[PDB]
């Protein structure tokens, strides 16, 4: 009603989804009224580098099973291909090769074809294309026009969706204006927003894109994807910061999910609710209903708590806000003779985190198997805060100098080990707090050695 | 930093 295409694009780098996960995702999609899937995993060689090579029968049979499942689930299956690393745009033989590659899909009932040119060189690679075209946009437009014209003479109502080589940031770029002029209007055009993974997508922004393209764009929305340098981040937070009236300027939205499919269901649930009724969408309401349905009511408050340490994404790029504020508050308490209050706050927070871990660790489902590395490092950060508690308590009492010194040793050791953490759970917020415990307790080492009388800042003797 | 960058 609001969006014609309400989709998932499997378009990420990293380990492609398993055949069974795709089939399962199609059931999740139907449950939440998502009606469109694009096959485009970057690490499938036959999608991209070896785009000329046809799929073997074993693979084509799996595609047939996917296509039939999609149809039974009310999902339009789109097969995408990415030829732009080596395509000779002007070559008649190359067109024939692409048509040969997609023919098995045409014969299995797929009428929607993706042809993507993201992440390729910004200028023409081949001399024969430089002789035929003034620039990339012209070559691509002519190629896509010719592919469409061929498909109209092959099947009934073919549809092409293309991804431009410039797919984010400046909507008034010359390339985009050439593409809007020269692409036939019914070829759909992808766009990811102001950034690759966009913080916000506004109506104003998509209005501009619409003008240059001379058509409503289709959004390739890069959330919850956590590929490449984002792999350490667990993107489980709600879909957010997409204007309630984007539907006016956008024909549809495909979400690029994580290589963790079960974990993706949490934000994808919220994404689907936004698409269903964007004017009544509340991300916190949606996220809580998502957690209840998918993971169970009894894990809700534990998930709420655990999510506070997994906020980092394009949607919430800052260091985790709750813990950032809390440790600043605790440090002010210590700096203002409110020792009991600061220690209490730290104590209560540790208990909350232990309870949260213990609760979620008890659950056996696939979701909790996928997010286990984040749970493990979450517990570790909690163990370290517990030792910070001991260190501060013994600092304020003073004999307990031994327990304080011992805590400094422990913290020094684990802060070094924490350099090797694989995830971005708790950001660097717990790290920086623990490092400051180390800095805040320098003078007890000086006191231990009777060096206070001659040690100068930063806490050394010199001449 | 995304893989696409
Ligand atoms: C570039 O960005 C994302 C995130 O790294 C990646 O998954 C995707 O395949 C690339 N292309 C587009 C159009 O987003």
């Amino acid at each position: 009603e609001y969006f014609r295409y309400r989709g998932i694009i499997e378009g990420f780098y990293g380990k492609p989804w398993e055949h069974q996960e795709r089939l399962d995702m199609f059931e999740f999609m139907q449950a939440n009224n998502l009606n469109a899937y694009i096959y485009a995993p970057k690490q499938d060689l036959y999608h991209r580098e070896l785009w000329r090579e046809p799929y073997k029968e074993e693979q084509l049979q799996l595609f047939k099973e996917l296509i039939e499942k999609a149809g039974s689930c009310g999902i339009n299956f789109t097969f995408a291909i990415s030829p732009g690393l080596s395509l000779v745009y002007s070559s008649e033989e190359e067109l024939e090769t692409l048509i040969r590659k997609i023919t098995p899909f045409l014969e299995m009932g797929v009428h929607s074809i993706g042809i993507f040119f993201d992440n390729v060189p910004f200028d023409l690679i081949h001399e024969e294309d430089r002789n035929s075209y003034s620039n990339l946009a012209e070559a691509q437009a002519d190629f896509l026009t010719r592919v469409l014209q061929r498909l109209e003479s092959t099947i009934s109502t073919p549809q092409i969706i293309m991804c431009p080589t410039f797919y984010c940031n400046d909507p008034n770029l010359e390339y985009l204006r050439i593409l809007g002029q020269r692409l036939p209007k019914n070829i759909d055009v992808f766009w990811t927003g102001p950034n690759v993974c966009s913080h916000e997508i506004t109506t104003s922004h998509m209005q501009e894109v619409q003008k240059s393209l001379q058509r409503p764009a289709t959004l390739w929305d890069n959330y919850p994807v956590n590929d490449g340098g984002m792999m350490p981040e667990l993107h489980i937070g709600p879909y957010d910061h997409r204007d309630p009236e984007l539907h006016t300027h956008v024909v549809g939205i495909y979400a690029n999910p994580m290589a963790l499919p079960e974990a993706s269901k949490l934000p994808l649930y919220t994404f689907a609710q936004y698409l269903n009724s964007p004017s009544q969408y509340n991300p916190q309401d949606s996220w809580r209903q998502a957690v209840s349905t998918l993971l169970g009511e009894d894990n809700l408050s534990a998930m709420e708590k655990f999510y506070q340490s997994n906020t980092i994404s394009c949607l919430e790029p800052e260091e985790p806000a709750y813990l950032t504020n809390l440790f600043k508050k605790v440090q002010e308490d210590f700096a203002s003779f409110r020792f009991e209050q600061g220690l209490r706050t730290l104590r209560e927070e540790i208990i909350s985190m232990q309870t949260t871990y213990s609760r979620l660790s008890t659950q056996d489902s696939k979701f909790f198997w996928e997010i286990r590395p984040w749970l493990e490092e979450y517990k570790l950060w909690t163990d370290y805060l517990d030792q910070a508690m001991i260190t501060f308590s013994n600092l304020f009492t003073g004999e307990s100098l031994q327990k304080a010194l011992q805590g400094r040793t422990y913290l020094r050791e684990v802060l070094k080990d924490a350099v090797d953490f694989r995830t971005r759970v708790c950001g660097d917020v717990v790290r920086n707090f623990l490092q400051q415990v180390l800095r805040s307790t320098v003078s007890i080492e000086l006191q231990a050695e009777g060096k206070e009388w001659t040690a100068l800042p930063p806490g050394i003797v010199r001449d | 930093v995304p893989y696409s960058s």
